[PDB]
Protein backbone atom coordinates (compact mmCIF):
# COMPACT_ATOMS: atom_id res chain seq x y z
CA UNK A 1 0.00 0.00 0.00
CA UNK A 2 3.02 2.30 -0.49
CA UNK A 3 3.77 1.11 -4.02
CA UNK A 4 0.35 -0.51 -4.39
CA UNK A 5 -1.08 2.97 -3.87
CA UNK A 6 1.16 4.22 -6.66
CA UNK A 7 0.06 1.35 -8.86
CA UNK A 8 -3.64 1.90 -8.20
CA UNK A 9 -3.52 5.68 -8.77
CA UNK A 10 -1.65 5.08 -12.06
CA UNK A 11 -4.13 2.46 -13.21
CA UNK A 12 -6.87 4.91 -12.20
CA UNK A 13 -5.36 7.74 -14.23
CA UNK A 14 -5.17 5.46 -17.26
CA UNK A 15 -8.66 4.06 -16.67
CA UNK A 16 -10.01 7.54 -16.28
CA UNK A 17 -8.14 8.52 -19.43
CA UNK A 18 -9.47 5.44 -21.12
CA UNK A 19 -13.03 5.79 -19.71
CA UNK A 20 -14.03 8.98 -21.45
CA UNK A 21 -11.63 8.63 -24.38
CA UNK A 22 -13.66 5.54 -25.18
CA UNK A 23 -16.93 7.30 -24.48
CA UNK A 24 -16.14 10.59 -26.22
CA UNK A 25 -15.67 8.27 -29.13
CA UNK A 26 -18.87 6.17 -28.86
CA UNK A 27 -20.67 9.43 -28.28
CA UNK A 28 -18.97 10.85 -31.39
CA UNK A 29 -20.60 7.91 -33.27
CA UNK B 1 -50.55 1.49 -22.83
CA UNK B 2 -48.95 4.59 -21.22
CA UNK B 3 -46.04 5.55 -18.90
CA UNK B 4 -45.92 8.78 -16.90
CA UNK B 5 -42.88 10.90 -15.93
CA UNK B 6 -39.47 9.20 -15.70
CA UNK B 7 -38.55 8.08 -12.20
CA UNK B 8 -35.86 10.42 -10.96
CA UNK B 9 -32.52 8.79 -10.36
CA UNK B 10 -29.86 8.94 -7.65
CA UNK B 11 -27.04 8.58 -10.11
CA UNK B 12 -28.13 10.39 -13.27
CA UNK B 13 -30.26 13.29 -14.43
CA UNK B 14 -31.87 13.72 -17.83
CA UNK B 15 -30.19 15.51 -20.71
CA UNK B 16 -32.34 18.61 -20.80
CA UNK B 17 -35.40 18.13 -23.01
CA UNK B 18 -37.42 20.00 -20.42
CA UNK B 19 -40.15 20.97 -22.91
CA UNK B 20 -41.76 17.66 -21.98
CA UNK B 21 -45.38 16.55 -22.33
CA UNK B 22 -47.43 14.82 -19.60
CA UNK B 23 -46.51 11.23 -20.61
CA UNK B 24 -44.24 9.79 -23.32
CA UNK B 25 -44.78 7.60 -26.38
CA UNK B 26 -44.97 3.90 -25.56
CA UNK B 27 -41.70 3.38 -27.43
CA UNK B 28 -39.71 6.53 -26.69
CA UNK B 29 -36.17 6.56 -25.28
CA UNK B 30 -34.43 9.11 -22.99
CA UNK B 31 -30.82 10.38 -23.15
CA UNK B 32 -29.30 10.87 -19.68
CA UNK B 33 -26.12 12.05 -17.94
CA UNK B 34 -24.11 11.13 -14.86
CA UNK B 35 -24.39 13.23 -11.72
CA UNK B 36 -21.47 14.58 -9.69
CA UNK B 37 -19.80 11.64 -8.02
CA UNK B 38 -20.58 9.27 -10.86
CA UNK B 39 -18.95 8.28 -14.11
CA UNK B 40 -20.47 6.73 -17.20
CA UNK B 41 -20.79 2.97 -16.74
CA UNK B 42 -22.36 1.53 -19.91
CA UNK B 43 -22.36 2.34 -23.61
CA UNK B 44 -25.95 3.52 -23.11
CA UNK B 45 -26.86 6.30 -20.65
CA UNK B 46 -30.58 5.87 -21.34
CA UNK B 47 -34.08 5.26 -20.07
CA UNK B 48 -36.81 3.72 -22.27
CA UNK B 49 -40.58 3.19 -22.25
CA UNK B 50 -41.78 -0.32 -23.12
CA UNK B 51 -45.17 -1.31 -24.57
CA UNK B 52 -46.75 -1.39 -21.10
CA UNK B 53 -46.35 1.93 -19.30
CA UNK B 54 -43.08 1.31 -17.43
CA UNK B 55 -39.63 2.88 -17.39
CA UNK B 56 -36.57 0.69 -17.90
CA UNK B 57 -32.77 1.03 -18.05
CA UNK B 58 -29.59 -0.59 -16.79
CA UNK B 59 -27.68 1.45 -14.22
CA UNK B 60 -25.38 3.43 -16.46
CA UNK B 61 -23.61 5.42 -13.78
CA UNK B 62 -21.23 4.20 -11.10
CA UNK B 63 -19.45 5.76 -8.16
CA UNK B 64 -16.27 7.50 -9.34
CA UNK B 65 -13.10 6.46 -7.50
CA UNK B 66 -10.66 8.63 -5.61
CA UNK B 67 -6.90 8.60 -5.80
CA UNK B 68 -5.33 6.74 -2.96
CA UNK B 69 -4.10 9.66 -0.86
CA UNK B 70 -0.61 8.26 -0.53
CA UNK B 71 1.57 7.10 2.31
CA UNK B 72 0.78 8.36 5.79
CA UNK B 73 4.25 8.53 7.33
CA UNK B 74 4.08 6.59 10.62
CA UNK B 75 0.39 5.84 10.28
CA UNK B 76 -2.10 3.65 8.45
CA UNK B 77 -4.67 4.62 5.87
CA UNK B 78 -7.38 2.02 6.35
CA UNK B 79 -10.03 1.45 3.73
CA UNK B 80 -13.30 0.56 5.38
CA UNK B 81 -15.23 -0.06 2.19
CA UNK B 82 -13.39 1.05 -0.99
CA UNK B 83 -11.96 4.24 -2.48
CA UNK B 84 -14.98 5.22 -4.53
CA UNK B 85 -17.53 7.98 -4.06
CA UNK B 86 -19.19 8.16 -0.66
CA UNK B 87 -16.78 5.83 1.07
CA UNK B 88 -14.71 6.54 4.17
CA UNK B 89 -11.06 5.87 4.82
CA UNK B 90 -9.71 6.12 8.35
CA UNK B 91 -6.38 7.25 9.67
CA UNK B 92 -4.65 5.85 12.68
CA UNK B 93 -1.12 6.02 13.96
CA UNK B 94 1.13 3.30 15.28
CA UNK B 95 3.13 2.77 18.50
CA UNK B 96 3.80 6.01 20.36
CA UNK B 97 2.66 8.22 17.51
CA UNK B 98 -0.41 10.32 18.19
CA UNK B 99 -2.56 11.45 15.28
CA UNK B 100 -3.20 15.14 14.62
CA UNK B 101 -5.81 16.22 12.10
CA UNK B 102 -8.79 14.34 10.75
CA UNK B 103 -9.29 10.70 11.61
CA UNK B 104 -11.42 10.23 8.50
CA UNK B 105 -11.76 11.19 4.86
CA UNK B 106 -14.65 10.55 2.43
CA UNK B 107 -14.68 10.42 -1.36
CA UNK B 108 -16.68 13.61 -1.94
CA UNK B 109 -17.40 15.31 -5.23
CA UNK B 110 -14.55 17.70 -5.87
CA UNK B 111 -14.38 19.86 -8.95
CA UNK B 112 -15.62 17.86 -11.89
CA UNK B 113 -14.35 14.75 -10.17
CA UNK B 114 -13.98 13.24 -6.75
CA UNK B 115 -11.44 13.87 -3.95
CA UNK B 116 -10.98 13.42 -0.19
CA UNK B 117 -12.99 15.58 2.17
CA UNK B 118 -10.32 15.97 4.79
CA UNK B 119 -6.60 16.34 4.10
CA UNK B 120 -4.16 13.70 5.32
CA UNK B 121 -3.15 13.97 8.98
CA UNK B 122 0.36 14.07 10.31
CA UNK B 123 1.34 11.06 12.40
CA UNK B 124 3.80 12.51 14.90
CA UNK B 125 5.26 12.79 18.42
Amino acid sequence: ADKLADAYNTLLTEHEKLRDEYYTLIDAK
Amino acid sequence: SNCGPPPTLSFAAPMDITLTETRFKTGTTLKYTCLPGYVRSHSTQTLTCNSDGEWVYNTFCIYKRCRHPGELRNGQVEIKTDLSFGSQIEFSCSEGFFLIGSTTSRCEVQDRGVGWSHPLPQCEI
